[PDB]
């Protein structure tokens, strides 16, 4: 297999819980852990945008990103004009916030062609 | 309730005129929407009459520049909502309910060719309230920011006059004027965060000069928006 890893930018409630039970945090030969704690008004939101490009483009192994809405709403600029396929970004609600299918970047690419 | 009713029958015999009712739409454009308001308020079946078909008159097809004017009075007064409401809501003014019906229609096709722009437009027409529509998400205001300034900064000139103004009314603590000190400097902010080229036409306008004085002294959100427009 040539990209099989999961990244996930979330909050602690999800990243170090939950999916974590049975996906890990930590690769084979790296202490990155693919995974970023964006504590509440802590991490910076430029940090943020290297956070997405380094588990985007800077590292090959991942196959997977799995946004909260918390830092895509922030970083929309960057996750919207990210138009690759292999890490398949995949937004998710966090905390209260729900989906709200108007915002993300494929289901806005989806509506604009062809419904 | 019977100076009100005198009121808005004076209104709509004024704007049967579609002349009349489009040069106050130039002037009263706030109006438009008050009077929706006031009719909303009001519980008078007969006051309510009259001041739904004012305010249908003023987007009568006759009225010059009808539709933008509909499309804006439901973009900015919500006239929209308010009319769903009044379809929602039972009057036994059968009369009050065939203008309400029809105030429904025109913001319904006023709204079907609706957006934020005409909204910031207005805004940056009065330069003279606290806070503007861009700045509720970072959504529309992707876009807005080249909106305003139409790619090259010259189509946001008038918005330097507007923060030229209210930089003028900056200097008194006028509760609007306090208001437009703080929008203006956020708008700028907002702005320049992004393409940094107009911030030049900014500059050499005076913007740093601008921003000092926002902060100068004896002021508490023209300061609270330069920190932002030097940051």
């Amino acid at each position: 297999e040539k990209r099989t890893l999961i990244a996930v930018i979330a909050d602690e409630d999800t990243t170090t819980g939950l999916l974590l039970a049975g996906i890990g945090q930590i690769t084979p030969e790296t202490q990155e852990k693919n995974f970023f704690v964006y504590q509440e008004g802590k991490t910076t939101k430029e940090e943020i945008t290297d956070k997405f490009n380094h588990f985007t483009e800077e590292r090959d192994d991942i196959a997977i990103l799995l946004i909260n809405q918390h830092i895509a709403e922030n970083i929309r600029a960057r996750v919207d004009s990210f138009t690759n396929a292999f890490p398949a970004i995949l937004e998710i609600p966090s905390k209260d916030h729900p989906y709200d299918p108007e915002k993300d970047s494929v289901l806005k690419r989806v509506r604009k062609l062809f419904g | 309730i019977q100076l009100q009713y005198h009121s808005l029958l004076l209104i709509w015999l004024l704007t049967f005129n579609p002349v009349f009712a489009n040069e106050l739409v130039q002037k009263y454009l706030s109006d438009f929407l008050d009077l929706l308001k006031l009719v909303k308020i009001t519980i008078k079946e007969k006051v309510s009459r009259l001041c739904i078909s004012i305010i249908l008159q003023c987007c009568s097809t006759r009225v010059k520049q009808h539709k933008k004017v509909i499309k804006q009075l439901l973009l900015l007064g919500n006239a929209l909502p308010t009319v769903q409401s009044l379809s929602e809501r039972k009057y036994s003014d059968e009369e009050l309910r065939q203008d309400i019906s029809n105030l429904k229609e025109i913001l319904e096709n006023e709204y079907q060719e609706l957006t934020s722009f005409d909204e910031y437009v207005a805004e940056l027409d009065s330069k003279l309230l606290c806070w503007s529509p861009p700045h509720v998400d970072n959504g529309f205001w992707s876009d807005n920011i080249d909106e305003f300034k139409k790619d090259n900064y010259k189509i946001f000139r008038q918005l330097i006059e507007l923060l030229q103004a209210k930089v003028r009314n900056g200097d008194v603590n006028a509760k609007q004027e306090k208001i437009i000190i703080q929008v203006a400097l956020n708008d700028i902010t907002h702005v320049v965060e992004l393409l940094p080229e107009s911030i030049d036409v900014l500059d050499k306008t005076g913007g740093k000069a601008d921003i000092m004085e926002l902060l100068n002294h004896s002021d508490s959100r023209v300061k609270y928006e330069a920190l932002k427009a030097t940051q």
